[PDB]
Parts: C-alpha cells; sequence; structure tokens
RNA sequence: CCCGCACAAGCGGUGGAGCAUGUGGUUUAAUUCGAUGCAACGCGAAGAACCUUACCUGGUCUUGACAUCCACGGAAGUUUUCAGAGAUGAGAAUGUGCCUUCGGGAACCGUGAGACAGGUGCUGCAUGGCUGUCGUCAGCUCGUGUUGUGAAAUGUUGGGUUAAGUCCCGCAACGAGCGCAACCCUUAUCCUUUGUUGCCAGCGGUCCGGCCGGGAACUCAAAGGAGACUGCCAGUGAUAAACUGGAGGAAGGUGGGGAUGACGUCAAGUCAUCAUGGCCCUUACGACCAGGGCUACACACGUGCUACAAUGGCGCAUACAAAGAGAAGCGACCUCGCGAGAGCAAGCGGACCUCAUAAAGUGCGUCGUAGUCCGGAUUGGAGUCUGCAACUCGACUCCAUGAAGUCGGAAUCGCUAGUAAUCGUGGAUCAGAAUGCCACGGUGAAUACGUUCCCGGGCC
C-alpha cells in the first residue's frame, strides 16, 4: 500500500500499482516484482505484509520519487548553469532536441501567446 | 477419377481437385476449419456443394496461393465451381445463376500520381 | 447523379441479407469479421432476453425505428419548404439500422455487442434514442404536413 | 551443362536470339532445355517533367528486361565450338555458364 | 550548375580514388576490436589530417550533361529533365513511357 | 496545352530507339554518357553533311554507329578517308573500338530532322520565317508525305513579342500511335535570340 | 395538247400560291384553281425540244433535275432511254458550282463501287465494310446519276423550278440553259426556255419527259 | 553521440594547441574554428575562443564542460525578442 | 436543353490537440534563390550536419577553380616534414618513364604574358525548350461553293441519338483537317509453346522438407494466339441512328485502370536544369577555404502524422500478400548484447541468395470506462550506428518522464467500388537522414430519390 512514500493504488495489477512510483515504468515494474517472485497480475490488496515488505527492498534498489525529482532538477540546473547550449534552451523555455520553433514547440512554448 | 478447377479472385489462385468420396476437404495440407477461421470464407467455400447438394459426395483436395483469407476463399469457391462443372457439366446453368462461374475481375486499382491512393484526392483549400 | 444508373450477399449464421446490410452499416475500416462478432454477440443476448429468435428479435427492433415519412428541403422560390416524402421499404430499413448503431454508438455499456442489445431491446419496447429519432422525424413531418404536395 | 543466359530490353532480339541458340545446338547432338521464359523485370522511373514546381506533372517510364534460360544438355564438342561463332544481336547480353 | 561547382566535384571523385585505401585502412584500424586504444586513437588523428574532399560522402551526384545537384537518377547519371530529353528522343535503351 | 513528345510515345509501337544496346546499371549511366559524346562530337563534326539521325549499338566490347545522312560522300570522304577520321575520334571517345556505317536519307525532304535544320540554316541566313516554312511543307507534300506540319517558336522577324507560326498539310494524327510520325527539333541562333522549329511528318499508318 | 390535258399539263396550282409572273400563262382560274393556257404552252414546249436536239445534236449533255416523291422513278428513266444524266434526290447545293469539289464525291464513289463488286468489302470488317457499303448506298442516291459525267451541263431540264431553285440559280450562273416545267405557284424568270406546264402529276411528267427523251435521242440519231 | 568505441572526437590542430598552452603556461585565448571537438580535462583552466560563425565567443572551461563539444558554448544564433 | 463527387444521398476527414512539414511574418551577420487565388504553400528539393550551398562572417587568389593558344622550365607520380582553421605556403625524400626519323616530341606539371575564361548577376514582359491551367472539356477550324455592300455567315444550325461535332436523318452546302473513338500498355477467361532457379496431380521412395528419384499434369513464368462486335434474340424507334431487356459468355454495351491533353487562354510558371538576345561584373557580381546560416520563433496560414480509446490497449499463441531492390551492394546462419546493434561469415548481379518478419486478422487471457494498462508530446540519464565530423543540426535504442488531447465553432475537403475507410509492404533520392513522394498488396463499406439550389463547364 505505502511504498517509497507514496500510496499505491490497492485494486490495481501489481505491475501496474508499481508504477504511480515516480521512477517506475512497466520494465522496472516488472523487474521489481520479478526479484520479489511476486506474480505481475496479483492485485496489491492481496498481497501479504511480507510481500509488500519485499517490494520495498526491490524499489529501494532504485532511484525513485524525491531522490529523483532531486537528481533531474540538479542535471537540468546543471545545463542551465553551464550555459551550454541545452541549458540556455531550459532558460528561455524551449525545445533542446533540436525540434523546429517556426511552428509547434507548444509542449515546451505553453499556449499561444496573441500578438 | 479426379476433376480439376483452377479459381482466381483478387491475387489468390486455387488448385481445386475433386474426387467421388464422403465431405473430406483438405486445404493446403489443413482442413477448412483449420485453415480459414471466418464463417463467411467457410460458408464461401462451401456454397457450391451446398447449392448441387454433394457436400458429403465429394473429397475435396485443394492447394490455394497468393492474395488473403478473402481472396482465398473465393478463389477456392471458383476453383470448386469450376471443378464440379468439369465432374457434371449439367450444373452449369444453376453455378452460373448463383454467380459462382463468373470470375470476379475486381482488382486493387493502382496509386496515381497526385492522388494519396488510387481516388482519394490531396485536401484542396480555398487559399 | 445526373443520368440514372450491387448486392448484399446473405450473413452467414442466419443467411439474412438484412442482418448482412446491418454488420456493413455497423462496420468501421472494413473490419467486417469485428462487425460480425458484435451483430452476432449483441443477437444473442437479445435471442436469450425475449425468447424470440435472432432475427424476429432483430425485425421487432427494426419494425419500432423504421420512418413511414421524412421531410427533404426542396427549394421552391425564396425559402426551402421542409416537404414530408414517404420513405420507400429499403430506405425505411437503411434509416433504422443506421440510427440503432448510431444510438448504440453513443451509448455508456461497456461493450458494442452489448450497447446493441441494449438499444435492440430497447428499439423492441420503444424507449432508446433511435426510436426518438424517428419520433423526432415523424413529428417535423407532420408539423410539415401543409407542405405535401410539392 | 551448358546454362545460357540472355537478356534483352525487347522481346523480339531475345526470341530470335534464343531461336538461334536452340537451332545450332540441336543441329549439332545437343539436347536442349528451354527457351524457359523467366521472369521479366519492369524497372520503374517517375520523373517531374516541369524544369520548376508542378509536382503533380510527371511521366512515367519502365525498362523491361526480359530473360531467357536455355541449357545445353550433355553437349557435344561440335555443339561448343557452333555456339561460340554464332554471333547474336547487338541488344541481347548473353551469360553462359558451365 | 557553374563551371566551378562541376570543377569541385571532379576535385572530390580524384581526391577519393587517391585516398580511398589509406582512408579503408585507418577506419579498419579505427573500427578494430582488437586494436590498442593508442593504435585507435592515433588512427582518428590520423584520418582527420586526409583532405576532407577524399572522403566520398562529400560527393554529390551531378547530372552528367548540366552538372544539376537535384532531381538525380544512378541508373542514367542524369537529371530528371535530361532523362527526359533522352528518353523521348529514344536515347535510353529499352526505356519508354509506363502505363499499367 | 502540352503535348507528348510524338517519338517518345511511339518508340515500342512503330518508332526504334536511336540507342540499341544492353546494360545492368554498373555501365548503363557510363553507356549514356560515352552516346552523348559520341553523338555531340559527330553532330558538330558533320553539321554541314546532313545528318539526321546517330544510331548506337555496342556489340560486346565495341561501339557501331550508324549515321543517317543526306549527303553520305560528304561524311565518308575520299576513299573513305573522312569516316576513318570520325572512327578513330569515336574510339577515343568511347573507349573501346568503333565501327561506323553511313546509312543514306534518299529523301531528305521528308526527314524531320533535316526539314528542321534546313529551316533553322535559312533562319539563321535570315530567310522570311514564312517562305521556309512554306517550302518545307510543299517540298514534303510533293515528295509524298501523307502530311506534314511545320512549327517555328520565337522572335520571328526579330519582332520584340515572340509568336508561333505553324503550317500544316495533310493529316498528322499525333493521338495516332500506329500513325508514322516523323518528329524532330532545331533551334536558330539568331541575332536576337531561339527561334525553335518543329516538324511533324506522317508518312501512313503501321 | 388534247393528251397534255389527259396527261394533265393543263391544271395549274391553286390561285392562293401563284406567282404573279406566270400570269401570261394561265388561261382561267376556274374552280379556285389557275389553268396552264396550252396555246402558250405547246409554241414555248417545241422551241425547246428544237433547242434540246441542237445541243444533242452538238454531242452535249442534258441534267434531268426532278427530286420529288413522283418523278424521282421517271427523271431516272427519261435519262436513262435518252442516255443522259439525272438527280432524282436531294440536289447537294454547290453541284455544279462546286463541281471541282462534288467530282471528288463522283471518285469516291467509283473506288467504292470497285471495291463492292471485287469485294474487298469480304476482306475487311463487319463495323468497316458495312459503313463502306451504306457509304456507297448514300454516294449512288446523291450522285449514282451524274457518275459518267466528268464535266459541267450543257443543258438542265427541270421538273418545277420551284424545288430546283438551287440547280436554276447554279446552272444561271455557269451559264446552262435551264428547260424548266414552270408551275402557275413559281417563278419564271431564271429559266431559259419557260415550260409552262403542272409538274406534279406522274402522267403530265411522263409526257414531258418522253417528249425531250426522243427530241435528244434525235439529236444523237443525226 | 559519437560511439564509445571511437573514443571521443578532438581536432589535431586543437589538441596540439592545447597541449602546447598547458606545457607553456599560456593564458593567453586558444583560437578556435573547432566547435566540434570534445572538451577534455587538460582544457580546463583555459580560455578557448570558439568561433560562432562571425566572432570567437571566450569559453574558460571548467571541470562540469568536460565531454561536451566547444560550440555548446558559443552560440551561432541572435534573438532578442521579436517585440524587443 | 445538358453534363461533372457540382449539389443531393452517404461514408470518412480538415477546422480544436500534440507533433511532422511547407509558407507568410518577424528575427538574424546570414536566416540563399524561386513558386503566390482556383492552377503557390510535404511546391523546384527523388532527401541542407560538412559537402550539397547559391547566403553570412572571416581568411585568401587574380589569365584564374573550369577551356584553347604561346613561351619558358619540368615525365607523370609516390613519399614525408613544419606552419596554418583550412585555403595555402615553405620544404625534404623518391622517381626519371612513353613515342622516337635518335631531331624531336606530347603525357601530365608548374611558371610568365593576354586573347580570354568565369557569373545560380539582371530581364520568363526580349526568347527557345519544358510545364501548369481551363479540361480528356467536346470542341476548334479550313478549302471550294453559296449568302451578305461589308464585319461576317453557312458548313458546325435543325429532328433524333451518344461518354463524345458519337452516329443517323434532314439541310446551300460539298468535303477536309486537328480533336472524339480506335490502334498502345495493363487487368479479367481460355488455348498453344517452353519447363528452371518456378510447379507437385499421379507414381516410387522419405529423415516429413518438392526433401530425393522422377512427372510436365496443375499453379506460375512469358512469348504467340483466341475472345466482346450491340455479334445474337426480343421489344422500342422515323422501314434510322440508337435505346431497354434477354441469352450465351471469364467478361456486355467505352468490361476495369492507365497512357494519350485539339485550336487556343492566363505577357501563367521556369534566364537557378539547360540553352539563348540584350544588359551588367571582371585583382570581382569570378575563384578557393574554415566556421556559421538555410533548422531562427511573440505569431498567422496551408498540407500531413499521431491520438483522444473497449469495433480498443497490453500479453501470449497463430494464419493469409503483392510489388520491388541489391556489388564501395543486399547480407543469412551462428555467437554476443535488454535493445539500437556488434563480431564472425554463407549465399546472391538473383523465379535460386539476401533485404524479409506482412499487418490488420484469428484464438486465449487481462484491463473495465478511468485522463485510464487511453495518448506518447516533452524532458533527464545512458547508448548504437553512419560519417573526417552528429554542439548549432542526424536517425535509432534502452531506462526514466508521461504534456495536450474526452472526437474538435463558423466554415470546409475527399470519395460512386475492390472505391472510400483501414492495415501493413516496397522503391527512388540517399554515407546517414520520411509522418513526404512514388508504388504494392490485405481487409473492405455506405449511398445516389433526384437536378431546385451552390461551383465549373457544354450547346441553341
Ligand atoms: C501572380 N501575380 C502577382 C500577377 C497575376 O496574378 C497574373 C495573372 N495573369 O493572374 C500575372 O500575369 C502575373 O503573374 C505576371 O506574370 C505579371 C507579369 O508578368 C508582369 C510583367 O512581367 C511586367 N513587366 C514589365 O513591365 C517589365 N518592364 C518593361 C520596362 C521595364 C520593366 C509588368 C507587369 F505589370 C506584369 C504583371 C504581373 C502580374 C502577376
Ligand atoms: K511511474
Ligand atoms: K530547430
Ligand atoms: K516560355
Ligand atoms: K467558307
Ligand atoms: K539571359
Ligand atoms: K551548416
Ligand atoms: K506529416
Ligand atoms: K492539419
Ligand atoms: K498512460
Ligand atoms: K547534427
Ligand atoms: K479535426
Ligand atoms: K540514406
Ligand atoms: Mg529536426
Ligand atoms: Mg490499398
Ligand atoms: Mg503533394
Ligand atoms: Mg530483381
Ligand atoms: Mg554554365
Ligand atoms: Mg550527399
Ligand atoms: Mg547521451
Ligand atoms: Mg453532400
Ligand atoms: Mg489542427
Ligand atoms: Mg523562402
Ligand atoms: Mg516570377
Ligand atoms: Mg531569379
Ligand atoms: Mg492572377
Ligand atoms: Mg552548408
Ligand atoms: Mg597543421
Ligand atoms: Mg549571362
Ligand atoms: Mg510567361
Ligand atoms: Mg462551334
Ligand atoms: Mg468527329
Ligand atoms: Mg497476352
Ligand atoms: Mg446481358
Ligand atoms: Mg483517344
Ligand atoms: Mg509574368
Ligand atoms: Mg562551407
Ligand atoms: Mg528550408
Ligand atoms: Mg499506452
Ligand atoms: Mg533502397
Ligand atoms: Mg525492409
Ligand atoms: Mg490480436
Ligand atoms: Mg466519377
Ligand atoms: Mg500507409
Ligand atoms: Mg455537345
Amino acid at each position: 500500500a505505502r511504498i517509497a512514500g507514496i500510496n499505491i493504488p490497492d485494486h490495481k495489477h501489481a505491475v501496474i500499482a508499481l508504477t504511480s512510483i515516480y521512477g517506475v515504468g512497466k520494465t522496472r515494474s516488472k523487474a521489481i516484482l520479478a526479484a520479489a517472485g511476486i506474480a505481475e497480475d496479483v492485485k496489491i490488496s492481496e498481497l501479504s505484509e511480507g510481500q509488500i515488505d519485499t517490494l520495498r527492498d526491490e524499489v529501494a534498489k532504485f532511484v525513485v520519487e524525491g531522490d529523483l525529482r532531486r537528481e533531474i532538477s540538479m542535471s537540468i540546473k546543471r545545463l542551465m548553469d553551464l550555459g551550454c547550449y541545452r541549458g540556455l534552451r531550459h532558460r528561455r523555455g524551449l525545445p533542446v532536441r533540436g525540434q523546429r520553433t517556426k511552428t509547434n514547440a507548444r509542449t515546451r512554448k505553453g499556449p499561444r501567446k496573441p500578438i | 477419377n479426379q476433376y480439376y478447377g483452377t479459381g482466381r479472385r483478387k491475387s489468390s489462385a486455387a488448385r481445386v481437385f475433386i474426387k467421388p468420396g464422403n465431405g473430406k476437404i483438405v486445404i493446403n495440407q489443413r482442413s477448412l476449419e483449420q485453415y480459414f477461421g471466418r464463417e463467411t470464407a467457410r460458408m464461401v467455400v462451401r456454397q457450391p456443394l451446398e447449392l448441387v447438394d454433394m457436400v458429403e459426395k465429394l473429397d475435396l483436395y485443394i492447394t490455394v496461393k497468393g492474395g488473403g483469407i478473402s481472396g482465398q476463399a473465393g478463389a477456392i469457391r471458383h476453383g470448386i465451381t469450376r471443378a464440379l462443372m468439369e465432374y457434371d457439366e449439367s450444373l452449369r446453368s444453376e453455378l452460373r445463376k448463383a454467380g459462382f462461374v463468373t470470375r470476379d475481375a475486381r482488382q486493387v486499382e493502382r496509386k496515381k500520381v497526385g492522388l494519396r491512393k488510387a481516388r482519394r484526392r490531396p485536401q484542396f483549400s480555398k487559399r | 447523379p445526373r443520368r440514372r444508373v450491387r448486392k448484399i450477399l446473405p450473413d452467414p449464421k442466419f443467411g439474412s441479407e438484412l442482418l448482412a446490410k446491418f454488420v456493413n452499416i455497423l462496420m468501421v475500416d472494413g473490419k467486417k469479421s469485428t462487425a460480425e462478432s458484435i451483430v452476432y454477440s449483441a443477437l444473442e443476448t437479445l435471442a436469450q432476453r425475449s425468447g424470440k429468435s435472432e432475427l424476429e428479435a432483430f425485425e421487432v427492433a427494426l419494425e419500432n425505428v423504421r420512418p413511414t415519412v421524412e421531410v427533404k428541403s426542396r427549394r421552391v422560390g425564396g425559402s426551402t419548404y421542409q416537404v414530408p416524402v414517404e420513405v420507400r421499404p429499403v430506405r425505411r430499413n437503411a434509416l433504422a439500422m443506421r440510427w440503432i448503431v448510431e444510438a448504440a454508438r453513443k451509448r455508456g455499456d461497456k461493450s458494442m455487442a452489448l450497447r446493441l442489445a441494449n438499444e435492440l431491446s430497447d428499439a423492441a419496447e420503444n424507449k432508446g434514442t433511435a426510436v426518438k429519432k424517428r419520433e423526432d422525424v415523424h413529428r417535423m413531418a407532420e408539423a410539415n404536413k401543409a407542405f405535401a404536395h410539392y | 551443362r551448358i546454362r545460357i543466359r540472355l537478356k534483352a530490353f525487347d522481346h523480339r532480339l531475345i526470341d530470335q536470339a534464343t531461336a538461334e541458340i536452340v537451332e545450332t545446338a540441336k543441329r549439332t547432338g545437343a539436347q536442349v532445355r528451354g527457351p524457359i521464359p523467366l521472369p521479366t523485370r519492369k524497372e520503374r522511373f517517375t520523373v517531374l517533367i516541369s524544369p520548376h514546381v508542378n509536382k503533380d506533372a510527371r511521366d512515367q517510364y519502365e525498362i523491361r528486361t526480359h530473360l531467357r534460360l536455355v541449357d545445353i544438355v550433355e553437349p557435344t564438342e561440335k555443339t561448343v565450338d557452333a555456339l561460340m561463332r554464332l554471333d547474336l544481336a547487338a541488344g541481347v547480353d548473353v551469360q553462359i555458364s558451365l | 550548375a557553374k563551371q566551378s561547382m562541376k570543377a569541385r566535384e571532379v576535385k572530390r571523385v580524384a581526391l577519393a580514388d587517391k585516398y580511398f585505401a589509406k582512408r579503408a585502412e585507418l577506419k579498419a584500424i579505427i573500427s578494430d576490436v582488437n586494436a590498442s586504444d593508442e593504435d585507435r586513437w592515433n588512427a582518428v588523428l590520423k584520418l582527420q589530417t586526409l583532405p576532407r574532399d577524399s572522403s566520398p560522402s562529400r560527393q554529390r551526384n551531378r547530372c552528367r550533361q548540366t552538372g544539376r545537384p537535384h532531381g538525380f537518377l544512378r541508373k542514367f547519371g542524369l537529371s530528371r529533365i535530361k532523362v527526359r530529353e533522352a528518353a523521348m528522343r529514344g536515347e535510353i535503351p529499352g526505356l519508354k513511357k509506363a502505363s499499367w | 496545352g502540352q503535348k507528348v513528345h510524338p517519338n517518345g510515345i511511339r518508340l515500342g509501337i512503330v518508332k526504334p530507339w536511336n540507342s540499341t544496346w544492353f546494360a545492368n546499371t554498373k555501365e548503363f549511366a557510363d553507356n549514356l554518357d560515352s552516346d552523348f559524346k559520341v553523338r555531340q562530337y559527330l553532330t558538330k563534326e558533320l553539321a554541314k553533311a546532313s545528318v539526321s539521325r546517330i544510331v548506337i549499338e555496342r556489340p560486346a566490347k565495341s561501339i557501331r554507329v550508324t549515321i543517317h545522312t543526306a549527303r553520305p560522300g560528304i561524311v565518308i570522304g575520299k576513299k573513305g578517308e573522312d569516316v576513318e577520321k570520325l572512327r578513330k575520334v569515336v574510339a577515343d571517345i568511347a573507349g573501346v573500338p568503333a565501327q561506323i556505317n553511313i546509312a543514306e536519307v534518299r529523301k531528305p525532304e521528308l526527314d524531320a530532322k533535316l526539314v528542321a535544320d534546313s529551316i533553322t540554316s535559312q533562319l539563321e541566313r535570315r530567310v522570311m520565317f514564312r517562305r521556309a516554312m512554306k517550302r518545307a511543307v510543299q517540298n514534303a507534300m510533293r515528295l509524298g508525305a501523307k502530311g506534314i506540319k511545320v512549327e517555328v517558336s520565337g522572335r520571328l522577324g526579330g519582332a520584340e513579342i515572340a509568336r508561333t507560326e505553324w503550317y500544316r498539310e495533310g493529316r498528322v494524327p499525333l493521338h495516332t500511335l500506329r500513325a508514322d510520325i516523323d518528329y524532330n527539333t532545331s533551334e536558330a541562333h539568331t541575332t536576337y535570340g531561339v527561334i525553335g522549329v518543329k516538324v511533324w511528318i506522317f508518312k501512313g499508318e503501321i | 395538247m388534247r393528251d397534255m390535258l389527259k396527261a394533265g399539263v393543263h391544271f395549274g396550282h391553286q390561285t392562293r400560291y401563284w406567282n404573279p409572273k406566270m400570269k401570261p400563262f394561265i388561261f382561267g382560274a376556274r374552280n379556285k384553281v389557275h389553268i396552264i393556257n396550252l396555246e402558250k404552252t405547246v409554241p414555248m414546249f417545241n422551241e425547246a425540244l428544237a433547242e434540246l436536239n441542237k445541243i444533242a445534236s452538238r454531242k452535249g449533255k442534258i441534267l434531268f433535275v426532278g427530286t420529288k416523291r413522283a418523278a424521282s422513278e421517271a427523271v431516272k428513266d427519261a435519262a436513262l432511254s435518252c442516255d443522259q444524266f439525272f438527280v432524282n434526290h436531294r440536289w447537294l447545293g454547290g453541284m455544279l458550282t462546286n463541281w471541282k469539289t462534288v467530282r471528288q464525291s463522283i471518285k469516291r464513289l467509283k473506288d467504292l463501287e470497285t471495291q463492292s463488286q471485287d469485294g474487298t468489302f469480304d476482306k475487311l470488317t463487319k463495323k468497316e465494310a458495312l459503313m463502306r457499303t451504306r457509304e456507297l448506298e448514300k454516294l449512288e442516291n446523291s450522285l449514282g446519276g451524274i457518275k459518267d459525267m466528268g464535266g459541267l451541263p450543257d443543258a438542265l431540264f427541270v421538273i418545277d423550278a420551284d424545288h430546283e431553285h438551287i440547280a436554276i440559280k447554279e446552272a444561271n450562273n455557269l451559264g446552262i440553259p435551264v428547260f424548266a416545267i414552270v408551275d402557275t405557284n413559281s417563278d419564271p424568270d431564271g429559266v431559259d426556255f419557260v415550260i409552262p406546264g403542272n409538274d406534279d402529276a406522274i402522267r403530265a411528267v411522263t409526257l414531258y419527259l418522253g417528249a425531250v427523251a426522243a427530241t435528244v435521242r434525235e439529236g444523237r440519231s443525226q | 553521440p559519437r560511439s564509445l568505441k571511437k573514443g571521443p572526437f578532438i581536432d589535431l590542430h586543437l589538441l596540439k594547441k592545447v597541449e602546447k598552452a598547458v606545457e607553456s603556461g599560456d593564458k593567453k585565448p586558444l583560437r578556435t574554428w573547432s566547435r566540434r571537438s570534445t572538451i577534455f580535462p587538460n582544457m580546463i583552466g583555459l580560455t578557448i575562443a570558439v568561433h560562432n560563425g562571425r566572432q570567437h565567443v571566450p569559453v574558460f572551461v571548467t571541470d562540469e564542460m568536460v565531454g561536451h563539444k566547444l560550440g555548446e558554448f558559443a552560440p551561432t544564433r541572435t534573438y532578442r525578442g521579436h517585440a524587443a
């Protein structure tokens, strides 16, 4: 139920429930459950508190949640402080990976700012 | 002994060998049920024999290459029809009336220059 | 067209050209096998809820959704008059089947087979959006009964 | 066995060239398998025909490569002599394999 | 195309022929799994020092009649425009207008 | 509208190719380029010899060039001396041993290229375009053309506004694929720029 | 004259439709119908036969133009017995004035005629051969009479100057003497030798046609 | 990125200018057009004046820059806003 | 009075979202040039990291990068060093050939003149050529004749009829030409011939694999034929053309699809493919180089792709294509890697080998209507490969991230059948770089009462 300082959904299959953790996608979720010897399709509600403790130990091997959030934040901060091209793109809120800005780039730019 | 018919439909060609028997149908070394999952495909194959009432009086040995499920079922139907008319020439008018004798000559129309497909034109804008 | 010039094959399970046409109306993207499975699933459910046969229970749903009359925008100077026209029998079925499918797609049940069985059972008892559209079409034809003869 | 593969862009040339090859071989105590008509390669080319723009204005061209296989079985020495002194039409590529 | 642009292509083809074997030998070392890190490093540095125009990727296929750098067809060695002109005069063997 | 090239559309139907060699992709572009250089050389060198058509064959490791000419004696020369000069140069260009054959054009008034070249020669010598066109048409029809069309386009008579003028006699059925339409073009390089000539000669069906 | 009115040369057309230029050859308006004056007719009919003899004894050509559904038969007999030429269906406008062109249709008929007899028809297809078969029949109805007539005519015997206004106008332009059966309802101006006559009754037509048959035949006899 | 089996790319001309600079302790900026060169550890402390298309932008190399290309620190496009 | 997806009847879209892409604009040192209503805007470009490249900044050259001629030295080359971003400059090794009348040569190099070269500089409104467009619309004309003082008319209008100035009939027209149709390619049926690399019906095997003897049947390959003509029949129609049915037939009324574009129109597009009159530059508007730019981003428009889910997502299992490409190429098998890939290394210039596995489908399971087990944008980290080189600015992979989006206002687009819709597959260009383009099959609809209306057009 409570893993990595968040409430994982009890009703969902374990493979999906563990993807509520920031830093656990489908692949890591499958690896955690494989390493714990828990089947993917077991609902979290159906697991014993012994099994939840094994899941906590497997999740602890990965960087997740606030630790991952701080790593990502630090990685962007590093770029922005360097003043490298990617850093400047982060600062300006423009695409960082070569994409066109003549059109699109709306994910980065946000909604259209009319003149 | 063995009455033959070639049948074709789209890009499929079927080789149908009909002998007196008890309603055996082999298609590419598989049963009709194994070869075609679709009941429409199975219906298409059985149509000629159901029409002439020889469903359990003939063994069919069929090979079929090319096209898809529906193409192959239609190729087979055309092949059975032609095999039946080699077996018994009086069946032609009944099979002709059912539409089974015709080689359905509808083929994929080629893609053309300036069109997205055969006829689908790119979207126009006034300006 | 300016110069006035296909034959549907009957469906495998039941031998109906009307149900073959129904599958075609339900079908999207050439996926006839998918459409066939939905219709035969829906008709099993419909035949189990009524005790009437699949085609018979289908015909009762069509009975209640088929329009007799509809309007046609027939422009005859100035404004355009909605003219009540008799719906010919093939178009009666066509509209009924289209409305049922349109209605079933709008419903909130899980699968289309269930949505469709519900709409067909609702059609049989005169309590769906398909029956409603027939009533809507009839009242607009009733409201423009003045403009027959056009 | 002498395998002769003939290629040409004209089928009338390739049919003349095979006719001569089956003639010379069958004269000279050889058993000729063929000519076998192997699949024609249709190589297609689509070009814009305007010097500028007009993307939908195009020509579609095709080079058909016709292909014939002749096999000379249990070839005589007279056979092999006569085949090499034949002179097929320019326009027919002749690949011999033994 | 300008005469100079045609001349640049001739230069690039000539250099690519001249250095082909040397470049291949250097890139074999750089690619090689079993080579030393020193030998791979030195080979990386050596491949830089060769003329850039010795790389085949520097060559642009140009129409052999006009020098046009766009619309090339490799079969003919010509731009689309010169293919069509030659095609219609019967100068490209086998080539005719296609329908199917 | 724009019209299909009359020669090109008839290429497997009633009209032969001018290059009749086979090649795989490896040699194909090289052969076209050598053919181009051979035709370029010969067209220039035999500008006064009334050359209609240069047919190129490549038998084995060689080139065979048939020069269709209205004036074969001038091409061949004095005991085949001039054609031997051509052969040596063609062999250098092609980079393979060359044979040059000379085919005679018996009727240069029915040869679209020679008619086109005749008109452009006259236009460069400031003959009135209408006179050149009319004689070309008259001569072809006298010598048994089933029809002829001549089109001349550009700054006719050194006019500022370019125009197209054409004359037709007889039938010139360009949509009939079995029609033996001899078609060719020429450019007159005048003091006011390029006048283009097009000649279509119909010589019956099939 | 007693036979002219037995034949019915006497009774002209109704008075409603008359041409006033034909009044000198109208004796009565008896019973709402103009009656042609035979005393004007017979002197004028014989001087027509006089000149037809003088033309036909110069050994020239007569063209029997009579293109109505009643005289088409007799003009195609009074020119065969006579050994002369006829037009018995639609006069093609420009037959004489555009003879240069219309002679090319004569030449095409003669090609098609040989093709029918030889059976180059049989060698060609159903579509092709039956098209040139029908083309033969169409050319024969129009130009069957004037096929063996490589030259503009020397006379133009006409029945009804009203119907053959085109033919007469053509003959007047080229300087060919017309010999028209000009009716009461018809213009005599262009005609050279006016024969005042009922131009419709088969029996009236046959009578004229036997006289012009003879006079030309007698021209050829001498 | 350049495959690890090939190692980091540096232009030989820059590599030798850096080696000379470090060996001499020369603190004059190294003028380069080699934007594509990887920043190596031995470049740390050098000013490298990297061409941006029209100017040589002084890049004082720090340890965090190692592994980046020099061109990353010399932006080539000038933009100050549309309504500026 | 007619026609055309013109409308109507339908089905699916666009317009809203994210992204791709083009354009405008703005910005910039430069964002190279061109295309601009339909008929510009995934257009020239069938593929901008460098190159390409035409632009910018800076570094450079001046008879020149690319020709011919002359003179004067030199074989050409191959090595290698320093400086330089490179262009290039300064060298140092090592050649000493090929024809030879033994005088010469002329191979390919400098170098010095100057006659010239050079120009993607300008004018598409000086042009050729090529192209778009009305429109594959059924038209447009001519000779001769005739009519009119004449511009002109007639033919070509009219009655029927046709997809069609198609055909018939009438007719001062008679004929003809260019268009229509046909001839061409492909597709649907059959026959003959040939039978490997394709094929396997019957045999004989057999390790179960057409695998091997064999067989030449069949599929198929591809040459040559046959076949469809309103030919036949009935009715209708003017004793017409034709039309409406019917038969037979694989196919039926132009069977389906393509190619094929009349006279002309828009001074339409292209002097940047090329060519070309004129003009202009000539130690520069030419030429070489490195780096940058063409990829910029308050924004507007066009064309697409991917979605928004349950007719679906995911997992597992498992069917059935066509077309095509390949030698500095396609690359199997095996091994290694989670994977992109890597390492070995067969085969194949191909009906043989390889790309290569079709996917939708089907079966079973799961999810249970949620911003989700929908979506997959964005961003972090780590990689792979091509390539001298992926910072600006590549594609791809892995882990993580998990945006907008709940079917889109006015308006607007495509499509009449193997079509639309949907599903994969291939190719050109190309080192690498497709959601574009061109092509290929699979599954496979709905609807058309009609011609009042909207748009374009034809005839009087
Ligand atoms: C697409 N568009 C913008 C127009 C458009 O819509 C259409 C259309 N038909 O729809 C068009 O015609 C156009 O495209 C077009 O092509 C044009 C020209 O050519 C042109 C031209 O060349 C000159 N030329 C000169 O006066 C040259 N000079 C002589 C003395 C010195 C200068 C003058 C001139 F007014 C024009 C008109 C344009 C109009 C243009
Ligand atoms: K997660
Ligand atoms: K960008
Ligand atoms: K032009
Ligand atoms: K006229
Ligand atoms: K110019
Ligand atoms: K760049
Ligand atoms: K796209
Ligand atoms: K869009
Ligand atoms: K999700
Ligand atoms: K890049
Ligand atoms: K939308
Ligand atoms: K590529
Ligand atoms: Mg990008
Ligand atoms: Mg398709
Ligand atoms: Mg497009
Ligand atoms: Mg191939
Ligand atoms: Mg040039
Ligand atoms: Mg390239
Ligand atoms: Mg990385
Ligand atoms: Mg509509
Ligand atoms: Mg949108
Ligand atoms: Mg632009
Ligand atoms: Mg312009
Ligand atoms: Mg320009
Ligand atoms: Mg305009
Ligand atoms: Mg560049
Ligand atoms: Mg250096
Ligand atoms: Mg110039
Ligand atoms: Mg223009
Ligand atoms: Mg007209
Ligand atoms: Mg016509
Ligand atoms: Mg054939
Ligand atoms: Mg029929
Ligand atoms: Mg046609
Ligand atoms: Mg203009
Ligand atoms: Mg550059
Ligand atoms: Mg661009
Ligand atoms: Mg998902
Ligand atoms: Mg490829
Ligand atoms: Mg592939
Ligand atoms: Mg599935
Ligand atoms: Mg249509
Ligand atoms: Mg697709
Ligand atoms: Mg019309």
